[PDB]
RNA sequence: GCUCGUAGGUGGUUUGUCGCGUUGUUCGUGAAAUCUCACGGCUUAACUGUGAGCGUGCGGGCGAUACGGGCAGACUAGAGU
RNA sequence: UUCGGAGAUACUCGAGUGGCGAACGGGUGAGUAACACGUGGGUGAUCUGCCCUGCACUUCGGGAUAAGCCUGGGAAACUGGGUCUAAUACCGGAUAGGACCACGGGAUGCAUGUCUUGUGGUGGAAAGCGCUUUAGCGGUGUGGGAUGAGCCCGCGGCCUAUCAGCUUGUUGGUGGGGUGACGGCCUACCAAGGCGACGACGGGUAGCCGGCCUGAGAGGGUGUCCGGCCACACUGGGACUGAGAUACGGCCCAGACUCCUACGGGAGGCAGCAGUGGGGAAUAUUGCACAAUGGGCGCAAGCCUGAUGCAGCGACGCCGCGUG
């Protein structure tokens, strides 16, 4: 008889998204942008430094890209088969 | 089968697939209806048959027949079919 | 009526699935192998890897003919296909099971476990 | 449901006894969410202890323990301060 | 056999910046059991329990920029005209 | 009261209806080179029965049916017909915000978006069962936890180029459908993209792991007891109920194998605990207890538990001790 009626809810920080930066290099597939991710990591027994890229999509909700567009990224829910990052900013715009 | 529940249980199952089946054949052939009501666009039926749409929808998700999630799901498919009609 | 090079499907499991008739046993130039008559037959096609190996000179019981059969009440037997079931010098299949219906006049000329493990007889 | 559960640990002739919290529906040697006391029924009075504020905390939220568990919970006394008890107090020796 | 050259690997001197590699610290995780240290008890042992390491790795934050890397430049010593 | 039957009223309770459980639990490693596994993250894109907590409600009714009884058919397996009866089984209602739509506020961002609200118009829930006279078990609508789970992703982890072109629902978008949920998951249309020499596609092999063996370490071999994860359950394909399904001892179908038939038809799945046969050089008792713990159910006592605790056999291995 003297509750609340709404407990509220635990208060939470919410999870962040992981964000990332590449060049993109092909753009006529319709609001779709494909980011070329890199990295480079210590080799397992020889122990040098491997660099290793990667070809992965984002979202553009609007169409406009050209090719190198330095850009940064972040995970989203999956878009289509293999969306799974998001453009977030573009900088440094292909010259 | 060999257990003693198992064949009551089969027996229970069997009555849950028929009463169900009442449940969705009824659903189905309203979501028909109303499909044919929103492509005419009479707008009058149409407006007047969501108290019985909406109504026996509802009145399967409490009954548990399918699942509330899908139920709103459905619901909101034909709000969002009459907003545009 | 089944003659010598007359091919017949296999209605076993021995492996043949397809022999040719060489001879109507039953007397000197018996022409025809009607439902029950017992036929040697070579093997001219079977499964890979089976028990009954192509080539096979081997003796075989018609059990089904497209060639409709008088029974004696007047009534009439016909299939769709010529098939015969490989046997033993004893009359028993060679094979452990009979698939397709058989027709029942072998049971009046003992091929009884024939009969039994049949599909069905008519 | 969340069980408070003892689960075996011990050797054929010692029954140690090592207790946490898990789901139901998960075998003894499994995985423990926490682990939150021990038993070892082979001393002359016993040798229990329960951490006794991650027990409350358990106790609590709906972590249910199990019938030879809810005896040495009033042992502990956690089930009394839990319950409002005039005998909230720990009983062991 | 020799050369050219693609990907790749690798790269002179110097300025400023980023801090990806690298590196420092903390937090979280790295289950339990296993292995190591110390005790305790099964008559000792094998075995067990408890406390401390291991869990080399990864994610977040706060530092650094010597070296490597990105960027914006500069030099002429390498290279070419 | 016959001397061996009646008397449900009556504790007690066979057969019967409903709920929960049966998705946990145990086994095997065939398949699988894969987000299957190890490690770390995202879910503003999600589900989660019974457990805990905060708040309102239990309000009117109806109609069937099992079981039972009388009977029919069939070899059985099983099944048809006719009366009759209930319930926390089923159906109809009234009110109820955590459905929806639209229009708005107020907070925050990481974009689709998130929460708290208001107005209006629509909507959906339930139940009773017992009492030595302060024995008690329920149910329903929801907010939040806890737990379990689903999905997605970075990194890591075999051989092989005497496998170089693979991909058409493939790559993306829109509108839909579908899902618990994002998603070509599916579909209509439109464009022609995606993967790959950092090894696509293919061939071979293989359950993976904490670990175990070895080694000074790095490495090499291996994945057996235990424990975690996955996959499977005679072979292959599919749905159902239910919160929850590779649904080992559930269902549907096809296939192979063994059995009964009165030949029309039916039943079975030890990689559960044993145990049998067969292969091998070779690995065991058709035992006891629910005493303990974990689990299932019931207000409870209590019943079930080949999980589990044990016990028997094999020097099979380690340790200990004797045969002075
Ligand atoms: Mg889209
Ligand atoms: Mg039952
Ligand atoms: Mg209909
Ligand atoms: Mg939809
Ligand atoms: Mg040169
Ligand atoms: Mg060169
Ligand atoms: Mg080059
Ligand atoms: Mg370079
Ligand atoms: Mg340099
Ligand atoms: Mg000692
Ligand atoms: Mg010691
Ligand atoms: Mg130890
Ligand atoms: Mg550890
Ligand atoms: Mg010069
Ligand atoms: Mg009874
Ligand atoms: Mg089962
Ligand atoms: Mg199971
Ligand atoms: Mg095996
Ligand atoms: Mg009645
Ligand atoms: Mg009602
Ligand atoms: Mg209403
Ligand atoms: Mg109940
Ligand atoms: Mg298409
Ligand atoms: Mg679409
Ligand atoms: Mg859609
Ligand atoms: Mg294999
Ligand atoms: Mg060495
Ligand atoms: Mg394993
Ligand atoms: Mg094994
Ligand atoms: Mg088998
Ligand atoms: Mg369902
Ligand atoms: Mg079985
Ligand atoms: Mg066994
Ligand atoms: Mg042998
Ligand atoms: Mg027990
Ligand atoms: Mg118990
Ligand atoms: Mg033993
Ligand atoms: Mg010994
Ligand atoms: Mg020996
Ligand atoms: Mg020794």
């Amino acid at each position: 008889v003297k509750g609340p009626k709404h407990t509220p809810r635990t208060p939470k920080p919410r999870g962040r998204r992981k964000t990332r930066i590449g060049y993109v290099v092909s753009d006529k597939m319709q609001k779709t942008i494909v980011v070329e991710l890199e990295d480079r990591m210590r080799h397992p027994l020889y122990g040098k430094i491997i660099r290793t890229t990667k070809k992965v999509k984002a979202h553009d909700e609007d169409s406009v890209a050209g090719i190198g567009d330095r850009v940064s990224l972040m995970e989203t829910r999956p878009l289509s088969a293999t969306k799974r990052w998001r453009l977030v900013e573009i900088l440094e715009k292909a010259k | 089968a060999n257990i003693k529940s198992q064949q009551k249980r089969n027996r229970t199952n069997e009555r849950a697939r028929l009463r169900n089946k009442a449940v969705k054949s009824s659903l189905r052939t309203a979501v028909r209806a109303f499909r044919e009501a929103a492509h005419a666009g009479d707008k009058a039926k149409a407006a007047e048959l969501l108290a019985s749409t909406n109504r026996k929808l509802d009145k399967a998700a409490s009954k548990g027949v399918i699942h509330k999630n899908q139920a709103a799901n459905k619901k909101s498919a034909l709000a969002q079919a009459l907003n545009k009609l | 009526m089944i003659q010598q090079e007359s091919r017949l499907k296999v209605a076993d499991n021995t492996g043949a699935k397809e022999i040719l008739c060489i001879r109507v046993l039953g007397g000197s130039s018996r022409r025809y192998a009607g439902i029950g008559d017992v036929i040697v037959a070579t093997v001219k096609d079977a499964i890979p890897g089976g028990n009954v190996k192509r080539g096979d000179v081997v003796k075989a019981v018609v059990v089904r003919t497209v060639k409709e059969r008088r029974r004696p009440d007047g009534s009439y037997i016909k299939f769709d296909e010529n098939a015969a079931v490989i046997i033993k010098p004893d009359n028993d299949p060679r094979g452990t099971r009979i698939f397709g219906p058989v027709g029942r006049e072998l049971r009046e000329k003992r091929f009884m476990k024939i009969i039994s493990l049949a599909p069905e007889v008519l | 449901a969340v069980k408070i559960k003892l689960t075996r640990l011990g050797k054929i002739r010692n029954p140690q006894y090592r207790v946490a919290v898990a789901d139901a529906r998960t075998r003894r040697d499994g995985r423990a969410i926490e682990v939150i006391g021990r038993y070892h029924p082979k001393e002359e009075p016993s040798l229990i202890e329960i951490n006794s504020e991650r027990a409350q905390y358990w106790l609590s939220v709906g972590a249910q323990p199990t019938e030879p568990v809810l005896k040495l919970l009033k042992i502990t006394g956690d089930w009394q301060k839990f319950k409002g008890l005039p005998g909230a107090q720990g009983r062991l020796k």
